[PDB]
RNA sequence: AGUAUGAAAAUGAUUAUUUUAUAAGCAAUCAUGAAUAUAUUAUAUUAUAUUAAUGAUGUACCUUUUGUAUAAUGGGUCAGCAAGUAAUUAAUAUUAGUAAAACAAUAAGUUAUAAAUAAAUAGAAUAAUAUAUAUAUAUAAAAAAAUAUAUAUUU
RNA sequence: UAGCCUUUAUAAAUAAUAAUUAUUAUAUAAUAUAUUAUAUAAAGAAUGGUACAGCAAUUAAUAUAUAUUAGGGAACUAGUUUUUUAAUAAUAUUAAAUCUCGAAAUAUUUAAUUAUAUAUAAUAAAGAGUCAGAUUAUGUGCGAUAAGGUAAAUAAUCUAAAGGGAAACAGCCCAGAUUAAGAUAUAAAGUUCCUAAUAAAUAAUAAGUGAAAUAAAUAUUAAAAU
RNA sequence: AAUAUUUAAAAUCAAAUAUAUAUAUAUUUGUUAAUAGAUAAUAUACGGAUCUUAAUAAUAAGAAUUAUUUAAUUCCGGAAUAUUAUAUUUUAAAAUAUAAAUACUGAAUAUCUAAAUAUUAUUAUUAUAAUAAUAAUAAUAUGGUAAUAGAACAUUUAAUGAUAAUAUAUAUUAGUUAUUAAUUAAUAUAUGUAUUAAUUAAAUAGAGAA
RNA sequence: GAAAGAAUUAAAUUAAUAUAAUGGUAUAACUGUGCGAUAAUUGUAACACAAACGAGUGAAACAAGUACGUAAGUAUGGCAUAAUGAACAAAUAACACUGAUUGUAAAGGUUAUUGAUAACGAAUAAAAGUUACGCUAGGGAAGGGUAAUAUAGCGAAAGAGUAGAUAUUGUAAGCUAUGUUUGCCACCUUCGACUCAACAUUUCCUCUUGGUUGUAAAAGCUAAGAAGGGUUUGACUGUUCGUCAAUUAAAAUGUUACGUGAGUUGGGUUAAAUACGAUGUGAAUCAGUAUGGUUCCUAUCUGCUGAAGGAAA
């Protein structure tokens, strides 16, 4: 399984220790999403920063291309050339 | 004395509601971490996702941090906490040995759950 | 302080459009009515330009400071003038020429071609890579410390 | 000069950052009590003495119809009835910057593994600026448990940071502006009007108490446990 | 109903969690208010208005204070619906909702929608082709004083350098190019006219700050 | 059953350590003793700790020689942490390196050694004051915070009050209020008089009222409401203050940059002259004394006093 982890709260006032905890998880800007193969190491790293992230378990992971495809909005038209 | 840092001594209803939600969110993060570890243990043993979730026996975490965070006596859940300790934090330089949790720096990120038994 | 030209700005008077005599602050931005002007595709229920109805937002600029709307410094306005340049050298980097040589080409000379020592007449594989060799300290000679040289073609 | 910053690069390069496994014990099994395996519990490999806690040794304080020592209080020719002072024992209570017999969390830190590679560390050539700092929290020294005081120790922000909230606001809560757009989810803060946005439950207040900067000892009037 | 310490969740009691299926151990939470004391000097200062509710009584108010909370608690797999918009035809009213496990506002946050630049990958078109230009997709990044590092524009001068009053230069107004700059149109003045476009080399090369 | 051994266990590092304090020490690092006096020796020193540099600290290993030990081995001073000083220039010895035409010299170099720059990373071999005659370049390296002090109230009441803590009174200690005092910090570099005053109430007088063996009357003391009106002339002194004299119902306390100098004064206090007393050798100096003594401004804005014009009536 995978931990889908989202960086919910920012780091503009976070100690450098927790900031490194986050940076070592692959998380970037606020609202960033990453999937992590569930294991004790990542579990502990996320526990130490539980107050700045959101976590949810999932069967499978999604590559950024798939996440983009799911994020793209619905264009309300179909085009026929003339 | 001179500067005006007009921080009121007591929170408002909306602030209290937001604090309750934040506490609940941290509880949810801990719960999800434990559940993920359990499902991983089941899948390593051979089971699949569906009966890993439906398994009657839930595997407890073996790490110190997770075990302690799961103990209510160390990191009590929101519904377990007391109304006093939800909003007021322990200070030894204040009358009543308490101060509003909203006067703690970066209080929406850092977490306090437990104060001394008799304080 | 040449000549000619000169719708360059600051500045003054007058005219035109528009707003303004119940409304209060860096004078501006956005939102939005209304008047006017121009328009040889305004077909219009059009476009653009000018203008303090009205609404919201908005604490001049530099310097120096931990920090300035600051009642801290400097400025009445505009035009012109006003501040990292020269030689003589050393080191580093890039490209270009030539290349175990380069620059000069009258002779010289400067880098490179061998490391080392305060210096001296010492100076790099006994049929191979440091366990060999050179220098300095010590010499029977080695060992020991520090640098440096050797695995068709010399860098 | 070191520290903090910048440009260009180097490989027999992942050496960097973060977390996990380390331990002790129980149960149930095996294997061969001793292991191995699974599950669980414990603030969980090595180092340390702060909080807390304590009065051990040291330094200080209190008490006794209990004892040792000294002057020794109506009869008296050596020996008392005693809420007689001080010291030493006994017992019971206490504290401390330079006291820790107990003892945290954070912390220092080790190998392997996992994650971070559009990423760290180290090294080579070369170029600066800085060496007046300020608040807010938490431990402290000084001051008077004064100061928008002063001196240093951990974050964070301003410095050099626009934007939302704190009425106004360098330093507080949230969040880091390449340029637009404005549909969606929002952070802190709020939803009677000024001003974007709300409907309810259970108790208390009657003092405009209070409603975005809680003023003390005390006094009065009211609430229930036996 | 009378003599009536204390202001308490330690102890007890009551609800819940984790082990336990005939019951126990461990853990978490629940123990008062009002007034007085009160306190200065331009002007009352919750930012201001103002905020406590009440039958008859109309669409229709009753904290905008304090303390716990909900958007039904609830756990670590539930419904409870004055909602508002239905009726056959029934005739004191009548069938059915959405929408409630994530009410609402809210930033230059994040996503979506488009654009620019740099880099890491994959592509397409065109003429160190293992390149160059342009374009397309995924991902990351783009605040900034002191400071460092790339790139470009305006002015003048020197070298090379056609064209020409149907042109050039300058000025004003209105348009175009992602715009410190050039360009297109109209108008005005001067000039048979560029040290011109472009590449180099150089500066008395850019002023609201003395 | 008993002797003599070997010792073991508890306790002890409080004594002792060459010397402060800390850590260590009985397995002793403490003490006694035999040799000895040797390692309180020589040439390379890796690697670490510490660290800007310069310096500092531990030290494996190779080689030469010593002392102790049966041997294993130990010893490169002291159980450890202080016990110190750069380079220049001089001086002494050794080395056999260079010897400015050659030879020797002279002189330099290498190795060892000496003297202290205590403002102790040390300017030079060598150096104190004064300026109120002073000059230039800069920085500022009454308001604001605090409430120790001052003032005021409150709680409690030990004691006075012929009697009774609470008529009055309230002595050490407790809780607060003000920001008028004396100080504290370093964000921010005129005292008095004259004239005119505005504001507060913590009320001096005037009005209403409660208490007072301690209110018979009168005069009082204490307290609650109350800011409408009112609240001084003169001698001394620069004086605010203060001592007096004479009045008054009273002669209250404060805030306003301790109100008011683009409104007046310039007596005190602020420079240039001079003298006295003290300090100093002297220049000169003094929270000393005395005589004299140079700052001005035509009102742009706000505000205010009084006039007018335009206007929407
Ligand atoms: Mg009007
Ligand atoms: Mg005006
Ligand atoms: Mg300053
Ligand atoms: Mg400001
Ligand atoms: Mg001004
Ligand atoms: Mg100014
Ligand atoms: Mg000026
Ligand atoms: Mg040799
Ligand atoms: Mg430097
Ligand atoms: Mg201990
Ligand atoms: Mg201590
Ligand atoms: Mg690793
Ligand atoms: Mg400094
Ligand atoms: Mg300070
Ligand atoms: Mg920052
Ligand atoms: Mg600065
Ligand atoms: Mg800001
Ligand atoms: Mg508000
Ligand atoms: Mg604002
Ligand atoms: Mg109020
Ligand atoms: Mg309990
Ligand atoms: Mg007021
Ligand atoms: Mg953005
Ligand atoms: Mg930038
Ligand atoms: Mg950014
Ligand atoms: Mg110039
Ligand atoms: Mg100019
Ligand atoms: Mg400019
Ligand atoms: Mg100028
Ligand atoms: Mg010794
Ligand atoms: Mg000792
Ligand atoms: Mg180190
Ligand atoms: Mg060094
Ligand atoms: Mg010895
Ligand atoms: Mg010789
Ligand atoms: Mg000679
Ligand atoms: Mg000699
Ligand atoms: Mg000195
Ligand atoms: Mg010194
Ligand atoms: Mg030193
Ligand atoms: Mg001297
Ligand atoms: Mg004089
Ligand atoms: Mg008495
Ligand atoms: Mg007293
Ligand atoms: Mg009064
Ligand atoms: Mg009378
Ligand atoms: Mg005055
Ligand atoms: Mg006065
Ligand atoms: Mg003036
Ligand atoms: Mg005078
Ligand atoms: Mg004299
Ligand atoms: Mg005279």
């Amino acid at each position: 399984v995978f931990y889908k982890v989202t960086l919910s709260r920012s780091l503009i006032g976070v100690p450098h220790t927790t900031k490194s905890i986050v940076k070592s998880l692959g998380l970037g800007k606020r609202g960033s999403i990453v999937y992590k193969k569930v294991n004790p190491a990542i579990a502990g790293s996320l526990a130490k920063v539980k107050e700045l992230v959101k976590v949810e378990v999932t069967e499978h992971e999604l590559t950024p291309s798939q996440q983009r495809e799911l994020r793209k909005s619905n264009p309300g038209f179909i085009v026929e050339k003339r | 004395g001179g500067l005006l840092w007009k921080i009121p001594w007591r929170m408002s209803t909306h602030q209290k509601t937001r604090q309750r939600e934040r506490l609940r969110n941290v509880d949810q993060v801990i719960k999800q971490l434990t559940l993920g570890l359990h499902v991983q243990r089941c899948q390593d043993k051979g089971l699949t996702y569906q009966e890993a979730m439906e398994s009657k026996k839930k595997y407890k975490p073996r790490s110190k941090s997770l075990r302690l965070l799961n103990k209510p006596s160390v990191f009590p859940k929101e519904n377990q906490m007391s109304s006093k300790d939800k909003y007021w934090t322990f200070d030894k330089k204040a009358v009543g040995y308490r101060k509003g949790i909203h006067k703690v720096p970066k209080w929406t990120k850092i977490s306090i759950r437990k104060a001394p038994k008799f304080f």
